[PDB]
C-alpha cells in the first residue's frame, strides 16, 4: 500500500505488522511489536561493570 | 509363557503361574519428566531402588455378599518405607506404578473380580438420600490409607456413573477358574508435570466381584484379595520439612 | 564424571515415554474381504480370553463367510470437534425489575459450564480436555421480546473487582474486555483462549486445593480445583438509572480447536449439583430399560 | 498470514485447515482434524500382543 | 478450495461449476450443469435397434 | 464374464479330489532295521491316542 507515514511509531526500533483500509498509517490496527528488552538501561546502569562472581565492590 | 510371570524390582520379586498377560494403561509406559515439560527448577531427586520396589499393603476377605472396594494412589502409600518420607518432605511428587492384585482359589470355587483404575476417581454422595441435601465425602473416604474403602453402591461406582463401563479403563479380570491375579502398568497420570502426593490423588484402584464368590460347604471359605504395588521412575522436588496433609 | 557401573548402565532420567501403540489414517470404515470354510486345528479366532483386559480381535471374515464389500462410509463426523463443535446452552442470567436476586440492574456470573445436563454430559465423558471457545450472548425480554436496550458485558478474571452495583467503578474497564451491545443487534459473539494455568481443564480432580486438616466444615473443598475456575462473567444495564425492562442474557459455548484424553464412563444418574457427582441415594436407577424376563423381549 | 500462534492445538499430531481474519490464531475457525485413530491405546493395550488365530492364553 | 466432498452430485456423470464459502461442499450454489442427454434409454430401448428406412417389422 | 470378488476367488466347480494318501509299491513284507536302547524324554512311540 502507498500510504502516508504518520504513524506515531513511524521510524521505531521495533517493525510492526499492521493492516489497514485508509490512506493515513495511524488508521491503521496496533499490530505485534517486537520481542526486544533492554533491562540493564534500568536495572544495571552502571558505569563499570561488575560479574556475578566477583564481590561487586573490591 | 503367557500364564507364567516374574515381576522383579529393587529388593523385591513376585511370581505367578496362573497370569493373564500384563496390562499397560494407556499403552504407554512410565518415564521421567522431561526438560521441555518440567517448569520447577529445582534438581529433582529419584532415589530408585529404596522407593521403586514392590509393597504390600493390604489383604481384604472376598465374600459371597462382598460388594466390592477401592483404594487412591498414591495415598496408599505416603505412610509406608522411603517412599512415604520422600512424599511427605517434598512438595513435588511424580511416579508410575506397577499393580499386582492376588487371589487364588480351588478349581472348584468360582468368581469373578474385575480389577481396573480409574484416573480422578472423585467420590459422591448420596445427597441425603432425597438428593436435596448437598452432602460432601468426608477425608477418610475420599482417601482411605492403605485399608482402602468399601463401596456402598458399585453400580454407580458411589459416583453417579455406570461401572459396567469401567471397562474403557485400563483393566484385567480374575475368573477362578483362568488366573489367579491381574497386573496392570500405569504412567502418570495428570494435567501437570508434578503435583502433590498429598492433596491430589491421580488415580483410583476398583476390585469389584461382578460374578459372585461359590463353592460347596467344606472348601476353603477365606479366599483372601491381597493388593501389592510398586511406584516406577519416582521423582520429588519442593524439600521442606515433612508434612503428613 | 561417572564410574561405578550401575550408574553407567542405569535408565534413570529417560524422559522417552515409549508407547506401545501409535495411530494410522482411517477416513472410512474398513473394508469386507472375501473369505471362504476354514476346518482346522491350532487356529481358533473365536476363542479369546476376555480377562486379559482386551477387546476380541475376531472378525466376521474368519467367522462367517463373507464377500467383498468396499466400504467408504466416511468416520470425519466423530472427530472432537465435529461431537463438541456445536453451540449448545451453559448460562442464563436474570435482571428483573423487580425481583429478589437481580433487581439493582447487574448481575456476576461464575463461569462455570456445569449447570445443564445435555453440555455436561458430553464433557465428562473425558477426564482432560483443552480447547479454544466461542461464546454467543442472546439477549431478550422473557417473553423473547426485542427492546431498545444497551448492555454491557465484562469479563472480570481472578482477582479483578468485581463490580458491586450498576454505576461501580470497575465498569471503566480499562483493561478488562468488555462487549456494549444492544439487545436489538444480532447476539454478541467472541473467541475465548485456553485459559488454564494447566495444559488442560479437567472435569475431575480427586483432590483438595490446600494443605492442612480437611474437617467436616472444610469437605465443600473436596474436588475443586482452582486451575477450572477462569473467573467472573458480569453485566449491566448502561445507566445511572434502572432499566425500563426486564431481561434474561443465555450463554451458548461452543468449543473449537479440541484435545481430549482419558475417556470415562458416562453420567447415568440425574445430576444435582455443579461442584459434583451427588446422586440421589434413594433414586438410583437402571442405566436403561428393564423386562420381566430375560428369555422374554 | 503472519499472527500469533496461540490455539489450543498449536503443536498437535494433527493439522487442521482452518480461516482466521485477526492477528490471534484461537480465533479461527474449527475447520477439518486429521482422521488418525489409535483403538489399540484403549481395547488392546497388553505388553505382549496375542495373534488371531492362537490362543490368547497359552 | 479444500473442503469436505459431502454434495448430493460428488461423482456424477456431469460436472458442475459451482461457489462456496464453506467447508461443506453441500452448502455450495447449484451452479451450471452438464448439457447431455439420452434419449434412447427412454424413446428407443429396443434390444435390436431398426433402422428408420426399413420396416421395423421384417 | 466375472467381476465380483467372492466369485473369482471361490472353489466352486472343484473337481479334483484332493488324495491326502498314495500307493507305495510293497512286493515284500517291509525289513527290520538295527536298534539299541534309547533312554529319552520327550520321545514316546509307545503312547498312542486311539
Ligand atoms: C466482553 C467479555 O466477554 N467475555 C466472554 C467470556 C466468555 C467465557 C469465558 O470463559 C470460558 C471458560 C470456560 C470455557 C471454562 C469452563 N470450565 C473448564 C473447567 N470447568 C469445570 C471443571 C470441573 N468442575 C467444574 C465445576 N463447576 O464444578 C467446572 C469449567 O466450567 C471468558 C470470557
Amino acid at each position: 500500500s502507498h500510504e502516508n507515514s504518520n504513524s506515531a511509531t513511524e521510524g521505531s526500533t521495533i517493525n510492526y505488522t499492521t493492516i489497514n483500509y485508509y490512506k493515513d498509517s495511524y488508521a491503521a490496527t496496533a499490530g505485534k511489536q517486537s520481542l526486544k528488552q533492554d533491562p540493564d538501561k534500568f536495572a544495571n546502569p552502571v558505569k563499570d561493570i561488575f560479574t556475578e562472581m566477583a564481590a561487586p565492590l573490591k | 509363557s503367557d500364564r507364567v510371570a516374574q515381576l522383579t524390582i529393587g529388593n523385591s520379586t513376585i511370581t505367578t503361574q496362573e497370569a493373564a498377560n500384563i496390562i499397560v494403561g494407556y499403552g504407554e509406559w512410565p518415564s521421567y519428566c522431561s526438560d521441555s515439560d518440567a517448569t520447577a527448577v529445582d534438581k529433582p531427586t529419584r532415589p530408585d531402588v529404596s522407593v521403586n520396589r514392590f509393597y504390600t499393603l493390604d489383604t481384604k476377605l472376598w465374600e459371597k455378599s462382598s460388594k466390592g472396594w477401592y483404594w487412591k494412589f498414591p495415598d496408599v502409600l505416603t505412610e509406608t518405607g522411603v517412599f512415604g518420607q520422600n512424599a511427605q518432605f517434598h512438595y513435588l511428587y511424580r511416579s508410575g506404578f506397577c499393580i499386582h492384585v492376588q487371589c487364588n482359589a480351588s478349581k472348584f470355587h468360582q468368581g469373578a473380580l474385575l480389577v481396573a483404575v480409574l484416573p480422578e476417581y472423585v467420590i459422591g454422595t448420596v445427597a441425603g438420600g432425597t438428593g436435596t441435601e448437598d452432602t460432601h465425602p468426608p477425608y477418610k473416604q475420599t482417601q482411605p490409607g492403605a485399608d482402602g474403602f468399601e463401596l456402598q453402591h458399585p453400580y454407580v461406582l458411589d459416583a453417579g456413573i455406570p461401572i459396567s463401563q469401567l471397562t474403557v479403563c485400563p483393566h484385567q479380570w480374575i475368573n477362578l477358574r483362568t488366573n489367579n491375579c491381574a497386573t496392570i502398568i500405569v504412567p502418570y497420570i495428570n494435567a501437570l508435570p508434578f503435583d502433590s502426593a498429598l492433596n491430589h490423588c491421580n488415580f483410583g484402584l476398583l476390585v469389584v466381584p461382578i460374578s459372585p464368590l461359590d463353592y460347596d460347604q467344606g472348601a476353603t471359605p477365606v479366599i483372601p484379595i491381597t493388593i501389592t504395588l510398586a511406584p516406577m521412575c519416582s521423582e520429588f522436588a519442593g524439600l521442606r520439612q515433612a508434612v503428613t496433609q | 564424571g561417572d564410574r561405578v557401573a550401575d550408574v553407567i548402565e542405569s535408565s534413570i532420567g529417560d524422559s522417552v515415554s515409549r508407547a506401545l501403540t501409535h495411530a494410522l489414517p482411517a477416513p472410512t470404515g474398513q473394508n469386507t474381504q472375501v473369505s471362504s470354510h476354514r476346518l482346522d486345528t491350532g487356529k481358533v479366532p473365536a476363542l479369546q480370553a476376555a480377562e486379559i483386559g482386551a477387546s476380541s480381535n475376531a472378525s466376521d471374515e474368519s467367522m462367517i463367510e463373507t464377500r467383498c464389500v468396499l466400504n467408504s462410509h466416511s468416520t470425519a463426523e466423530t472427530t472432537l470437534d465435529s461431537f463438541f463443535s456445536r453451540a449448545g446452552l451453559v448460562g442464563e442470567i436474570d435482571l428483573p425489575l423487580e425481583g429478589t436476586t437481580n433487581p439493582n440492574g447487574y448481575a456476576n456470573w461464575d463461569i462455570d459450564i456445569t449447570g445443564y445436563a445435555q453440555m455436561r454430559r458430553k464433557v465428562e465423558l473425558f477426564t482432560y480436555m483443552r480447547f479454544d471457545a466461542e461464546f454467543t450472548f442472546v439477549a431478550c425480554t422473557p417473553t423473547g421480546e426485542v427492546v431498545p436496550q444497551l448492555l454491557q458485558y465484562m469479563f472480570v478474571p481472578p482477582g479483578a473487582p468485581k463490580p458491586d452495583s450498576r454505576e461501580s467503578l470497575a465498569w471503566q474497564t480499562a483493561t478488562n474486555p468488555s462487549v456494549f451491545v444492544k439487545l436489538s443487534d444480532p447476539p454478541a459473539q467472541v473467541s475465548v483462549p485456553f485459559m488454564s494455568p494447566a495444559s488442560a481443564y479437567q472435569w475431575f480432580y480427586d483432590g483438595y486445593p490446600t494443605f492442612g486438616e480437611h474437617k467436616q466444615e472444610k469437605d465443600l473443598e473436596y474436588g475443586a480445583c482452582p486451575n477450572n475456575m477462569m473467573g467472573t462473567f458480569s453485566v449491566r444495564t448502561v445507566g445511572t438509572s434502572k432499566s425500563k425492562y426486564p431481561l434474561v442474557v443465555r450463554i451458548y459455548m461452543r468449543m473449537k480447536h479440541v484435545r481430549a484424553w482419558i475417556p470415562r464412563p458416562m453420567r447415568n444418574q440425574n445430576y444435582l449439583f455443579k461442584a459434583n457427582p451427588n446422586y440421589a441415594g434413594n433414586s438410583i436407577k437402571p442405566t436403561g430399560a428393564s423386562r420381566t424376563a430375560i428369555t422374554t423381549l
